């Protein structure tokens, strides 16, 4: 009995787990939501293609976890600076080569 | 175990005990619901595959179906022939018949028995209260108990957690599977953690319109403040008219 | 005639342009909102990490 109890309290725990890293990607996909709705279409889905490119193709999932937060880092000014444009050039390179 | 030819759908997994009118809108899946007509007002409902399938196929149907019947037998000759069904209880799929239109010589209802009614009930019980809050709270969807507590006589809790189910708007998919598992309450456990996950996104809701709210009243509060300063300044803005006139 | 018609067209347009203005202010409110709790707000940070 106690280690069924402590089965359902797991099981329970990685339910929370699972339903709040869902949460994060609800969140995800209602800013790119915002995104289409305004004008621009964020550059006709620039990086929506790029994430889902990248997190199509099979990464260990510490590369999944820092190309988000790569990816994220496209909060910056991008005319030259090299904090998005080297961060542009990284996201498409992670993107690119096979796995 | 007979023929009973099923009615493809695009993506809609039929769910027992749920009253579901059904807009066959291809006329290669049209034949199959005359044919559900014709052959003893018993339908075999068997879900397609979870995309919507360009072409009805039977491997496109899953291993699990539900033995429908003709509810609502009205006429409409418009391409999109809609049926007004209602899955009486789900039943497994051994082998089929190719189409379009497709058919099955689909089973013997395959039902799972309301076992141990004491955590049963308690799991159901609880999953009606999530369900309960689920209606009263997600203003998206506003759906009664029309089709939960219109169903009383198979009180089966598998009937009502394939209704609860069929009920909230996530994924067909889950329904699906859900039909497809074998376990009383592992149904129940699906249902009411989608709905608490439905909930969690409720108050993510709540949580975001708080955060919106006291952003936009942040800048209404500046405007005021500007605008003070505005009507703070503006006060010797005459004096400088004098000044700048016989002065 | 076509004066007024086209004041009625200005009208329907600044109507418009009243609408168009509030939904941009309130969707990049709410694009705010969903940035102020996100593990990507974060990981924007880089020489802070």
């Amino acid at each position: 009995l106690e280690r069924f109890e402590l089965d359902k309290r797991v099981a329970q725990r990685v339910k929370e787990q699972m339903d709040t890293n869902q949460r994060e990607y609800y969140l995800r996909e209602q800013m790119k939501a915002i995104q289409k709705e305004l004008g621009g279409e964020d550059g006709l889905s620039d990086l929506e293609a790029l994430r889902k490119k990248i997190e199509e193709v099979g990464m260990p999932e510490a590369v999944k976890t820092k190309a988000l937060k790569e990816l994220d880092r496209l909060e910056r000014m991008q005319q030259g600076s090299p904090e998005a444009t080297v961060a542009r050039t990284y996201l498409d390179w992670l993107t690119e080569v096979p796995w | 175990r007979l023929e009973l030819p099923v009615i493809p759908l695009r993506n809609t997994v039929i769910l027992p005990h749920t009253t579901t009118p059904v807009d066959v809108g291809r006329a290669k899946s049209k034949r199959a619901v005359e044919e559900a007509m014709g052959a003893d007002r018993l339908i075999f409902l068997v879900a397609q595959r979870d995309p919507e399938v360009d072409d009805p196929a039977p491997d496109d149907l899953y291993t699990w179906g539900v033995q429908a019947v003709v509810k609502q037998a009205m006429r409409l000759p418009d391409g999109t022939l809609q049926v007004m069904v209602e899955a009486r209880a789900r039943a497994q799929v051994t082998d089929y018949i190719p189409g379009p239109y497709l058919r099955a010589r689909g089973e013997v209802f395959s039902e799972i028995f309301p076992i141990d009614e004491a955590v049963v009930r308690v799991l159901v019980e609880e999953l009606k209260e999530a369900f309960e809050k689920y209606v009263a709270n997600h203003k998206s969807l506003r759906l009664d108990r029309y089709q939960l507590e219109a169903v009383k006589g198979t009180s089966d809790p598998a009937m009502l957690a394939d209704t609860i189910a069929y009920h909230a708007t996530w994924t067909v998919a889950e329904k699906q599977e859900i039909l497809e598992l074998t376990d009383l309450e592992a149904r129940l456990k699906k249902v009411l953690g989608l709905l608490s996950r439905d909930l969690e996104r409720f108050e993510l809701d709540k949580r975001v319109a708080q955060r919106v709210k006291e952003q936009m009243d942040t800048n209404q509060r500046e405007y005021y403040l500007r605008e003070q300063m505005k009507a703070i300044q503006k006060e010797l803005g005459g004096e400088d008219g004098l000044s700048d006139l016989e002065a």
